[PDB]
Parts: structure tokens; sequence; C-alpha cells
């Protein structure tokens, strides 16, 4: 069905600048709602660049008036032009198609691509931050946000090594298709919940919560779960 | 006698990709009296200002409205982009008038959700300055046409803000009242006291 896969990115030295590209299937690019987020090893998952089915572009803070997000509908391909890179754009990059409601959040994911260079927002607080249990267990997990997420706009994904982050748990307790049952988001207001019941060697993953309540989308930190 | 209360104390507002306009004409009306007759959580006049608009005749003076929920009336001001500014009710970027706000949670929420109001959520381009697009034919977001049926990559084109009363001040409804105020080479007839 749908698939996402970036193209470019690579070394680079400081102030430089790159295209990366996201060839898209399933879907024309230049009549939906795209984004870009990065993962850094400090700020975590944190999103980039999102662009409107109507072409309204829009930018975090920290890459406004340096990063320029555009598609070309004859390729079908999403690009982000990064220039006057600096050391703290080093990331893992994933295009991500947008469920646009609130700040959206993001059922398709790429399969990132990493870049290096050389040389008001809610806030969501994760806890614990590492999980060590055995198989069969049960296994809950905090999301707290500084204001409160009034129409349970949370979202949960699981990260698994090396691979970009899976959507599971959208609108705090509605499972996406295809994840299993064990997988239970509850909670309102301030204070979230992911529980997963009988632990799997598969789980072993991080955890990531996403409120689309407020622009910026914001992710917490992440709660990695140990098997 | 002006007729803003038919405007302002409307019993129900339009949804926002359906957004109402009421021509103004051959009448008084005295925008500083409108200005201090109720709480305004916005009042943004933009060229104009109420105390300045008594002392002239306009020539096309339009009421707009329509209800969005709170974080999106910083939409409805020159320049703007997002949902609404792009697909459902668009200013110009030198607009000569008043954008008036209020939270109206009281009137149009309601206990296990007003589903009533709309917003365009799809469009494959951004409105022009108040330009409305009233259709509800399906989106089509990929190569296979629709043809009628909702379903994968074909979307209903509008989604509904869900307003109950608990919601958080940047989803509960506002009613939003845009008056545009023209000075032409033409007869000027809705005039200040
Ligand atoms: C709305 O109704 C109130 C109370 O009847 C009145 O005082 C006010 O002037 C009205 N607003 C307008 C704009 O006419």
């Amino acid at each position: 069905e749908v698939q996402l896969v970036e193209s470019g990115g690579g070394l680079i030295q400081p102030g430089g600048s790159l295209r990366l590209s996201c060839a898209a299937s399933g879907f024309i690019v230049s009549r939906n709602y795209m984004s870009w987020v990065r993962q850094a090893p400090g700020k975590g998952l944190e999103w980039v660049s999102g662009i409107y089915s109507g072409g309204s572009t829009f930018y975090a803070d920290s890459v406004k008036g340096r990063f320029t997000i555009s598609r070309d509908s004859s390729k079908n391909t999403l690009y982000l032009q990064m220039n006057s890179l600096r050391a703290e754009d080093t990331a893992v990059y994933y295009c991500a198609k947008d469920v646009p409601l609130g700040s959206h959040y993001f059922d398709y994911w790429g399969q990132g691509t990493l870049v290096t260079v050389s040389s008001g927002e809610i806030v969501l607080t994760q806890s614990p931050g590492t999980l060590s249990l055995s198989p069969g267990e049960r296994v809950t997990l905090s999301c707290r946000a500084s204001q409160s997420v009034s129409i349970n706009y949370l979202a949960w994904y699981q990260q698994k090594p090396g691979q970009a982050p899976r959507l599971l748990i959208y609108g705090a307790s509605s499972r996406a298709t295809g994840i299993s049952d064990r997988f239970s988001g509850s909670g309102s207001g301030t204070d979230f919940t992911l529980t997963i019941s009988r632990l799997e060697p598969e789980d072993f993953a991080v955890y990531y919560c996403q409120q689309y309540d407020s622009s910026p989308l914001t992710f917490g930190g992440g709660t990695k779960v140990e098997i | 006698l002006c007729p803003f209360g038919e405007v302002f104390n409307a019993t129900r507002f339009a949804s926002v990709y359906a957004w109402n306009r009421k021509r103004i004409s051959n009448c008084v009306a005295d925008y500083s009296v409108l200005y201090n007759s109720a709480s305004f959580s916005t009042f943004k006049c933009y060229g104009v200002s109420p105390t300045k608009l008594n002392d002239l005749c306009f020539t096309n003076v339009y009421a707009d409205s329509f209800v969005i929920r709170g974080d999106e009336v910083r939409q409805i001001a020159p320049g703007q982009t997002g949902k609404i500014a792009d697909y459902n009710y668009k200013l110009p970027d030198d607009f000569t008038g008043c954008v008036i706000a209020w939270n109206s949670n009281n009137l149009d929420s309601k206990v296990g959700g007003n589903y009533n109001y709309l917003y365009r959520l799809f469009r494959k381009s951004n409105l022009k300055p108040f330009e409305r697009d009233i259709s509800t034919e399906i989106y089509q977001a990929g190569s296979t046409p629709c043809n009628g049926v909702e379903g994968f990559n074909c979307y209903f084109p509008l989604q509904s803000y869900g307003f109950q009363p608990t919601n958080g001040v940047g989803y509960q409804p506002y009613r939003v009242v845009v008056l545009s105020f023209e000075l032409l080479h033409a007869p000027a007839t809705v005039c200040g006291p």
C-alpha cells in the first residue's frame, strides 16, 4: 500500500547544504499532507517541517529560514532542502504521512536517513526512562503533559532498534491497524498511560508519546523497554 | 439603524466552510457602541479604528460570520496560513476592516458533542481572499477516481469540530464576525452618527 523511501543525506561540512528526497507510493504526494521528523540523540524525536494538501508550508523554529519543504508532482516525491547546516542538525530524518487532526500525528513513516554535520509548546515527560522486565510481565508507561490534552489528542509510537517509529495508539486509546490487542492506551487531561499486558521479546523498543493537541506537535523523551 | 444585531446576536452561526455574508447598506452605525456592546476576546482592526469608523460613510460594508475553534482565531488575520485561512475563510493581505471574536462555549457546545459545525480539511489549493468553497465532492487523494464513494484515499472533504463543554479553550467554539470596509467613487450609504 503506502510506501515512503528516503534518499540523500550523509556527511556534510558545517554551513553546507543538502537535499533529502522521499519517493512515495500509494497516494499522490502533491494532494496530501506530509512532514519531516528528525531524531537526534539529545533532542529525541522532533517535528521539522510540514506541507499541506494545498501547498502551505510550516517549519519548526530551529530550522526556519534554513530549511525548505517542497514536492515534485511529476515524480511523486517530497523534498527537504537543508541549507546552512549546523552540528545540531545531526539526526536521522524521516519523511512521514500526516493524519491532519489537531497539530497532526503520523500513521506512515519512511525508513530514516542519517545526516551527520561534522565539527510555547506542550512538554511531555515520560516515566520511567528505562525498564528491564521478563517475557509475560505487564508494563505500564506514563506520559505526563505540561498542559491538559483536552480531547485526547495523544499518540503512542513503538520504535524498535534500527527502525522507524510505528504508530500504535492514537486518540489516547484507539489502536492503529494491525496493532496487537495487548497494547492498551488510556488516560485523559495531563496523565496518559500505555500498558503492554504480556511482554514478548519482540516488544524490545523505545515507546514515545506524542501530543497533537497544540502546535508545534511535540514528543515525549521515550521509555526504553528491555526484555 | 444598521442591522448589526442580526449578525452579532444571531441564534445560530454558519459553519466556517459555508461562512455567511450579510451586506450592510443604507443605515447609520455606531461602531463605538458596537465595541463596548459586549465582551469580545478579539477586536482587531486593520487600517481603520472604531473611533474613526463613526466619522465616515463607506461604500461596501460586509459582515461575514462563522464559528471556528479557539486556536484558529489567529488565522482570521491578513497574511495567515492554516486550514482555516487556506481552505475556509481567507482575508486579503491588505484587508481594511475589523475582526471580532468571542468565546461561545455556552451556546455552541453540547454535552455529548456538537458535530454540526464543519470545516474543510482537504483542498488541492488555497482560497483567494473572500472566496467561499461549499462543494462536498469526495476528495481524491490517490490516483484512483472515487466516484462519490468514501474509503481509502477518498475523503469527505469536510470535518467536524466536536464541541464539548469540557474542551480546552483551544478547542472551544468561537463566534467570529469580520467587518469589511471600502471607500470608492461609488455611493457611500453605510454612515456613522
Ligand atoms: C445584542 O443584544 C444585547 C441585549 O439585547 C444588546 O444590548 C446588544 O446591543 C446587541 N448587540 C448588537 C450588536 O446589536
